[PDB]
C-alpha cells in the first residue's frame, strides 16, 4: 500500500543516475574533442614558432 | 503541434470514463454502467471535473494507491464473485438507495450488495473466495456507518456489529460508528469503501454481523508494460497514432516536444 | 482466560492500544491464528511501560 512511494524513489533513483550519466559522458565527449583541438593548435602553434 | 483531439493508441481504444470517476468504475456505479464489461484499451481517459463516482457518501480508502495500481491495468475480466440468489440465503440482498438514482428511480451499486434482515433477523456471516483466476483480484467492499441507532436496529437488528475481512495479507476489523453527521448527497449516514488486491491461490475471507456491504462483481486485473491515466478534455475520435498526451497526440519522429 | 483482553504498551514518544481480534482466518503455515508484531526504539533514559 506504498506504491506512490515505490514509484517515487524509483524515478528519484533512476532520474538522478542517468543525470549523472548523461553529464559523465557528455563531459567524456566535450573534453575528447578539446584535446584533440588542443594538441593541433600545440603543433601549429611550434610551426608557427619556427616560421617566426 | 497536436492533433487537440483524444485517440485511439496502436489500434487500441482507451477506456473513457466520462462522467465517471476511477471510483465510480470499480464500484459499478449506476451511471457507469458502459463500463462494466470484459474489455481491454491502452489507457484511460478521465474528465478533470468528474462528479459520478461513489454516489452514498462516505470515505474511499486507499483511493489513491487504487489509481496507482489501476495505471498498470491493461484489461479486467468482471466476474461474479460472490452471487446475489446463492449465497445469501439469509439475507435480503434488494437493498437500494436515494443517493444513487438510476433513470429517475431508487438504486444501487452493481458491484456491491447492501445485505439488509431477513424475517427481523440478521444471523452470522462466512463466505470464503478462493482465487482461482489464476491474476490478481480487486475485491471491493464497504462498510455501512448508520446516522442513529434506530437505523442501525431497523436494518440490522443488533447495536453492536463488526465486519472483519482477513487475507494471507489483508487484517482488517470494522466497526460502525453511529454518529450525527452533516448530510451529502441527502444522506446522514456513510458507506467506507475498501479494496484489497488478491493474489493468485490466495482466500479472502468475509465476516460480519452487521453493516456489510458484500462484493457482488470481481475484478480479474491484468497488467501491462505500456499503459496509464490520461486526464484529458478532448472528443476521442477514430485515430491511430503512437503518441498521445491529454492536449491531443503526435505524429512525428522529433526527438523533442513541448506540449 | 478473559473474553476481552487489551495490550498497553506507552512509551514517552509510543502510545499504542492494542486489542485482540478473534477471527476465522486462512491458515498460514499451519496455524489459523495471528501474532502481531511491534518494535519502538528508546531514547537514553526513556521509560517503556508495559501493561496487559
Ligand atoms: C446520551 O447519549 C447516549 C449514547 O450516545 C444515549 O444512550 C442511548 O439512549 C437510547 C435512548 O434511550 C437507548 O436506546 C434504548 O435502548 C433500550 C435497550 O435496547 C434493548 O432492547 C432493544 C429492543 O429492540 C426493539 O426496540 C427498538 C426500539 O427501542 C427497535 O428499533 C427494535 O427493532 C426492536 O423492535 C434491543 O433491540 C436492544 O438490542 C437492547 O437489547 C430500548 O429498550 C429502548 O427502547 C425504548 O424506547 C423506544 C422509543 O425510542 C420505545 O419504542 C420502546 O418501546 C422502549 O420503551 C431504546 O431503544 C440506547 O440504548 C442508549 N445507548 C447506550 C449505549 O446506552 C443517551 O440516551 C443520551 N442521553 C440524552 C439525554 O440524550
Ligand atoms: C467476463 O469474463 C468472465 C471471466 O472472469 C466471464 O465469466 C466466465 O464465463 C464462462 C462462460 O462464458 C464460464 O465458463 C466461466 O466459469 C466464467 N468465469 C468466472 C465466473 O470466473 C464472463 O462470462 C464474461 N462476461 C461476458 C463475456 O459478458
Ligand atoms: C451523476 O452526475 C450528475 C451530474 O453531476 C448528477 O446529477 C447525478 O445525480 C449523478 N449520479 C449519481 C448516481 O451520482
Amino acid at each position: 500500500l506504498e506504491k506512490r512511494m515505490e514509484n517515487l524513489n524509483k524515478k528519484v533513483d533512476d532520474g538522478f543516475l542517468d543525470i549523472w550519466t548523461y553529464n559523465a559522458e557528455l563531459l567524456v565527449l566535450l573534453e575528447n574533442e578539446r584535446t584533440l583541438d588542443f594538441h593541433d593548435s600545440n603543433v601549429k602553434n611550434l610551426y608557427e614558432k619556427v616560421k617566426n | 503541434s497536436h492533433n487537440g483531439k483524444l485517440c485511439r493508441l496502436k489500434g487500441k481504444a482507451p477506456l473513457q470514463l466520462g462522467n465517471c470517476n476511477i471510483a465510480g468504475w470499480v464500484l459499478g456505479n449506476p451511471e457507469c454502467e458502459s463500463l462494466l464489461s470484459n474489455r481491454s484499451w491502452s489507457y484511460i481517459a478521465e474528465t478533470p471535473n468528474s462528479e459520478n463516482g461513489t454516489c452514498f457518501p462516505g470515505d474511499f480508502a486507499d483511493y489513491e494507491e487504487l489509481r496507482e495500481q489501476l495505471s498498470s491495468v491493461s484489461s479486467f475480466e468482471r466476474f461474479e464473485i460472490f452471487p446475489k440468489e446463492r449465497s445469501w440465503p439469509n439475507h435480503t440482498t434488494r437493498g437500494v438507495t436515494a443517493a444513487c438514482p438510476h433513470a429517475m428511480k431508487s438504486s444501487f451499486y452493481k458491484n456491491l450488495v447492501w445485505l439488509t434482515e431477513a424475517n427481523g433477523s440478521y444471523p452470522n456471516l462466512s463466505r470464503s473466495y478462493v482465487n482461482n483466476q489464476e491474476k490478481e483480484v480487486l475485491v471491493l467492499w464497504g462498510v455501512h456507518h448508520p446516522s442513529n441507532i434506530e437505523d442501525q436496529r431497523t436494518l440490522y437488528r443488533k447495536d453492536n456489529a463488526y465486519v472483519s475481512v482477513v487475507s494471507s495479507n489483508y487484517n482488517r476489523r470494522f466497526t460502525p460508528e453511529i454518529a450525527k453527521r452533516p448530510k451529502v448527497r441527502g444522506q446522514s449516514g456513510r458507506i467506507n469503501y475498501y479494496w484489497t488486491l488478491l493474489e493468485p491461490g490466495d482466500t479472502i475471507i468475509f465476516e460480519a454481523t452487521g453493516n456489510l456491504i458484500a462484493p457482488w462483481y470481481a475484478f480479474a486485473l491484468s497488467r501491462g508494460p505500456g499503459s496509464g491515466i490520461i486526464t484529458s478534455n478532448a472528443p476521442l475520435d477514430e485515430c491511430d497514432t503512437k503518441c498521445q498526451t491529454p492536449q491531443g497526440a503526435i505524429n512525428s519522429s522529433l526527438p523533442f516536444q513541448n506540449i
